[PDB]
């Protein structure tokens, strides 16, 4: 009845728990680095000139 | 997809003879369509133009107002209502499957053809290879100079690429200059300078020879080439 | 005497009530272009006929200050025609843009199956574009007939000035008439039809029948009654720019958003 | 431009046009949405008027066409693609006279009624209520007491009345009464009208938008 | 026992919860307090895509970031040429409601999906020359609220059914069926790598699938309402979803919880879309205020207003490029910003 779906959450929570968890800290570390890293190449960020723009 | 024709046979000059091109396989009413003549032992030049439906036509400097070409969208055939026929109008007319997107692949179909026969500013493009021997599994960079730059505002570079087979009709091998068109194998490829356009072709079978006609689509009096022959 | 007095008080009246009319058109049509406001159609005409009412309105005021101001002016014939020249080209603009405002009306409202409806139906703002350029060649005829006119007049002839004029006004609001009628008919077949199965306009057919019935009265008089001519300047002026007194407050009763700005506005007077 | 960009420029018109005759032609091909309960008469009620994922029906009656939705299958939240009968112009709901008891049904069908009716995103869109089943609630009524089915009812054991107060019950889930109408066509299961009763509530709410369109209404 | 497992379930929830707690050491925010602000953004309406007969539902790009797909109610999915205003395709679905539109990344097919309850995928270049259906995907119970295209055979459609299905097109049936999305899914995005696609649904959860071995490997509810739209940032180890309460709650795969949520007392109107950007320092939304108010990554401040819209902002997309922005919107207009 119940014991098939209840044991596969029952497993597939077990698989999500084992896994390692890093740090918040180097999480957003990491996130500052590759917003830094390309954030010069960003359009959005820098719109370029109009001269290096498709969209005049 | 087929593009059977009508019309051809022995046609006196000054007369009237109508060609019609019944489309069988695609959407005729939402898929332009074109007229390329080629005479019986000459190359290929573009006639006149009809949109999806008759929108607007254009005609060369030898057939304005002389022609009248029209369509049926409801009947999936194309009347190409000729009159005043003559001496330099005697040439196999395709009704070529043409079709206008960005990225999209004109003149992607050529019809089997009807031979007409008659009882007796532009953009010019150089095509200097005349002809070459190309040898097979041997890479082939074939080049079409432009008397005004193809590029444009939008930087698309409007410059195609045919290839006419013995006995059968063009197909489309590389458009826009540098895309590669639905079921052509992959070894060819467009790369071009803004005049000087080469057509890479790598590794060449006997399914490529022909003649290649360079064609820009920029002023709608289009150009094309002489046709440098392939063979082996 | 006392009838040029109270006319004169009539057409001041309708001079103040017709830039009312027009400038409230102008203005809640003009925000809302400004502010961000969805607008339709139906106000972009009505913005149109607001501005050339208003232009008519100018027009007739500036008519009879001249009148007041310089009558030796008003003696010069010169002004006269120049004059009637701008009033036939602004008055034809303002007939026929209300008369392409029914046309919008009866080809939206009513529910007619020939594929000249139909087809009408859908180019309905085209047709009403359509009709605003096409009377131009009975406005071009109007100036010409009316110019033919004057010219004789220079070389009882005001009379024939009124009659031409009254005629050439006549005939877009008939065929506005014609819409109008089929447009009562189309809604009372529809209103039959839904009769079998389980089951404003009265202001704009009033002031059609008493702009009717105004205008038959003045055109009969002044084709066959005397003692109008010594003030047939003056009645003729404050009669020809009646309609855009009335028929913008009408026409503003007649619209909706027009209608709720109307009530924003004096909620705002309090 | 280009010549591939003049005559790309064309197709896109000739495309636009295509579509304003698509348009022209769905100015009379009206948009129905069928909504029915399980086993409301809707089976019946398609069959009558035609004389999983969505069932599409089309056809035509003197001159108007009418593209005809179900939806009964494709159970789901109904929250995430209720918005995609915006452009629905006619809602035709379904139900049977004699529901009001069985488990109860009526009120589930009132309940997905209100969503439909008092939705936020169906404020414009106006209601048709085709009932089915009639003759079974006319013979039950005198049988079994509405009171069951509502507790503040008074009224005596007749249809005519029974049905008056389950359509006036059924009208009252409609809050935003001004710009759409509910039309009514009791049918007694059996009647062949109903493509007429159709035709002529659609035509009056093509005109009730058209007069909306021009600012009379 | 149904209770002993609820209660082991109950047990590694709670040592989930503990887990993420015990990572968290420190906030995004406290990183980057410590930086210069983006400041104010400003982009204009460049071009707007007009020809759709009705409400624009989806819109994708393609990797050229040149040519954009756009679903309508109409029947129509038209295809646009962006710097050349041009309606490139205008394709007559047999079913008229499509709320779901994928460009393939090579271009060469479209997908649409809705009540139909079927994946209809065109081969635009066709040898015809129009536009026909190439296959007509019917596995699933429910609605196709979203479709990506892994490679020209594989898409992966976000369903109705609750679960998401990766489908074989040639063979037609399902390859792999993602269940454990207890509400039925309305988005999913994809990794760039193309190993690990997330999928937003209904049960305000999103949840990290692994796309070969064939389940979910992390879980993230984090949310009070519905995920509409996700999309992973540009390294791929976070994700921000939105939702209809119109917050968006980004979330580090790493830290497998939330990071930071980007909520105003002025924005009520739940988010229906969601775009990163090249680099990420820019979260886009598009909600039913019929704006695309925009808000910084790093720091939770809306650093944007952007509108040009009449109605909702359906669907909102940022090109592979990063150059442009592109509002999908129900005033069937699709409107560029630079
Ligand atoms: C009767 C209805 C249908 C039509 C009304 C228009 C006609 C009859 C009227 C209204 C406006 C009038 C004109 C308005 C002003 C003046 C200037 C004055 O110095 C001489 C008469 C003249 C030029 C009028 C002539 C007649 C006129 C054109
Ligand atoms: C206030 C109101 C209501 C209605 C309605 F009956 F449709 F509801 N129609 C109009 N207008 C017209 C309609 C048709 C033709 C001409 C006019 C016209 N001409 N000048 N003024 N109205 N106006």
């Amino acid at each position: 009845a119940s014991i098939a779906q209840a044991r596969k959450l029952v497993e597939q929570l077990k698989m999500e728990a084992n896994i390692d968890r890093i740090k918040v800290s180097k999480a957003a570390a990491d996130l500052m680095a590759y917003c830094e890293a390309h954030a010069k190449e960003d359009p959005l960020l820098t719109p370029v000139p109009a001269s290096e723009n498709p969209f005049r | 997809v087929q593009l059977v024709e009508s019309g051809g046979g022995l046609v006196q000059p000054g007369g009237s003879r109508k060609l019609s091109c019944s489309a069988s396989g695609f959407a005729f009413s939402s898929f332009g369509m074109h007229w390329v003549r080629q005479a019986p032992e000459k190359g290929l030049e573009w006639v006149a133009y009809i949109s999806s439906g008759s929108g607007t036509i254009y005609y060369a400097d030898t057939v304005k107002g002389r022609f009248t070409i029209s369509r049926d969208d409801p009947k999936n055939t194309l009347f190409l209502q000729m009159t005043s026929l003559r001496s330099e109008d005697t040439a196999m007319y395709y009704c070529v499957r043409s079709i206008y997107y960005y990225g999209s692949s004109p003149f992607d179909f050529w019809g089997q053809g009807t031979t007409l026969t008659v009882s007796s500013s532009d953009i010019v493009m150089t095509q200097a290879t005349s002809s070459v021997p190309v040898t097979p599994g041997e890479s082939v960079s074939i080049s079409c100079r432009s008397s005004k730059s193809l590029l444009h505002s939008n930087g698309n570079t409007y410059l195609y690429w045919f290839l006419q087979r013995p006995g059968q009709s063009p197909q489309l091998l590389i458009y826009r200059m540098s895309n590669l068109a639905s079921g052509v194998p992959d070894r060819f490829s467009g790369s071009g300078s803004g005049t000087a356009f080469t057509l890479t072709i790598s590794r060449l079978e006997a399914e490529d020879v022909g003649v290649y006609y360079c064609m820009q689509h920029l002023e709608y009096p289009l150009t094309f080439g002489a046709g440098t022959k392939l063979e082996l | 005497g006392v009838i040029k007095s109270i006319f004169t008080f009539v057409l001041i009246v309708e001079f103040i009530i017709g830039n009312l009319g027009n400038s409230f058109i102008a203005l809640v049509n003009c925000i809302d272009w400004v502010k961000g406001r969805k607008i339709s159609s139906v106000d972009r005409i009505l913005t149109a006929l607001a501005i050339s009412r208003i232009s008519l309105v100018w027009l007739i005021f500036g008519s009879w200050c001249v009148s007041v101001f310089f009558p030796a002016l008003f003696a010069t014939e010169k002004m006269f025609r120049m004059l009637t020249n701008i009033w036939t080209v602004i008055n034809h603009f303002s007939v026929w843009l209300a008369t392409g405002l029914g046309t919008f009306y009866f080809l939206k409202i009513a529910n007619f199956s020939n594929s000249i409806f139909l087809y009408l139906k859908w180019r309905v703002k085209k047709v009403v574009l359509v009709l605003l350029l096409v009377t131009s060649v009975f406005l071009f005829l109007n100036i010409a007939l009316i110019n033919i006119h004057i010219n004789a007049s220079i070389n009882r002839f005001s009379s024939l000035i009124v009659l031409t004029s009254t005629v050439f006004i006549f005939i877009p609001f008939t065929l506005s008439l014609a819409m109008f009628l089929l447009l009562i008919f189309s809604m009372w077949k529809h209103r039959k039809k839904m009769q079998h199965t389980v089951k404003g306009v009265k202001s704009v057919i009033t002031f059609f029948l008493l702009y009717a019935i105004f205008s038959l009265s003045f055109f009969i008089s002044v084709w066959t009654s005397e003692r109008l001519e010594e003030n047939l300047i003056i009645l003729s002026q404050v009669m020809g720019m009646a309609y855009p007194s009335c028929h913008s407050c009408v026409l503003i009763l007649g619209n909706k958003k027009l209608r709720q700005a109307s009530l924003s506005v004096l909620l705002w007077l309090r | 431009l280009s010549a591939e960009d003049k005559a790309a420029v064309e197709r896109s018109k000739m495309i636009d046009r295509n579509l304003q005759e698509d348009a022209e032609r769905d100015a009379r091909t009206v948009k129905l949405l069928l909504l029915g309960a399980g086993e409301s008469g809707k089976s019946t009620i398609v069959k009558q008027m035609k004389i999983t994922g969505i069932i599409e029906t089309q056809f035509s009656f003197k001159d108007l066409h009418f593209r005809m939705f179900d939806v009964g299958g494709q159970r789901s939240e109904r929250k995430k693609w209720i918005h995609c009968f915006e452009g629905v112009t006619c809602i035709i709901f379904c139900a049977a006279l004699s529901a009001y008891d069985m488990v109860n049904r009526m009120h589930e069908s009132l309940h997905l009624f209100n969503s439909i009716c008092n939705h936020k995103y169906f404020s414009t869109t106006s209601i048709i209520l085709f009932l089915n089943k009639k003759d079974i609630f006319q013979e039950k009524v005198t049988k079994v007491h509405l009171s069951i089915c509502f507790p503040e009812y008074t009224g005596p054991n007749t249809f005519e009345d029974a049905g008056n107060y389950i359509k006036n019950q059924f009208l009252d889930l409609n809050l935003k009464k001004e710009d759409k109408e509910i039309y009514s066509h009791m049918t007694c299961a059996t009647d062949t009208q109903n493509v007429k009763f159709v035709f002529d509530a659609v035509t009056d709410i093509i005109i009730k938008e058209n007069l909306k369109d021009c600012g009379l209404f | 026992e149904l209770d002993q497992l609820r209660q082991e379930a109950e047990q590694l929830k709670n040592q989930i919860r503990d887990a993420r707690k015990a990572c968290a050491d420190a906030t995004l925010s406290q990183i980057t307090n410590n930086i210069d602000p983006v400041g104010r953004i400003q982009m204009r309406t460049r071009r707007t895509l007009r020809g759709h007969l009705a409400k624009i539902y989806a819109m994708h790009w393609g990797t050229d970031s040149r040519l954009l797909v756009s679903a309508s109610q109409d029947g129509k999915l038209i295809i646009w040429d962006s710097y050349t205003t041009n309606k490139v395709h205008a394709i007559p679905l047999r079913s008229s409601w499509v709320m779901t539109c994928a460009y393939a990344p090579s271009g060469n097919y479209v997908a649409c999906g809705g009540l139909d309850n079927i994946c209809s995928i065109y081969n635009l270049k066709t040898r015809e020359g129009n536009v026909r259906v190439s296959r007509e995907l019917a596995g699933h119970t429910g609605y196709l609220s979203c479709c990506r295209f892994l490679d020209d055979n594989q898409i992966v459609t976000s369903s109705g059914d609750t679960t998401c299905a990766l489908w074989d097109i040639e063979t037609g049936q399902q390859t792999t069926t993602f269940t454990g999305h207890t509400g039925d899914v309305m988005s999913l995005s994809l990794a760039p790598d193309t190993r690990l696609f997330v999928s937003g649904a209904c049960d305000a959860s999103a949840k990290l699938w692994d796309v070969r071995e064939g389940m979910c490997r992390q879980t993230f509810t984090g949310h009070e309402s519905d995920i509409n739209a996700i999309c992973f940032f540009p390294n791929g180890n976070a994700f921000a979803t939105g939702s209809d309460d119109a917050t968006c709650r980004l979330f580090d795969l790493r830290a497998d919880q939330e990071l930071m949520t980007y909520s105003h007392d002025n924005i009520i109107c739940g988010i229906t879309s969601v775009s990163f950007s090249k680099s990420g320092r820019l979260l886009l939304a598009g909600y039913d205020d019929f704006n695309c108010n925009v808000w910084d990554a790093l720091k939770a401040d809306r650093a944007g207003v952007l509108a040009g819209h009449d109605n909702r902002v359906s669907c909102l997309g940022v090109t592979d490029d990063g150059m442009a922005v592109a509002t999908g919107s129900w005033d069937s207009f699709l409107k560029i910003w630079n």
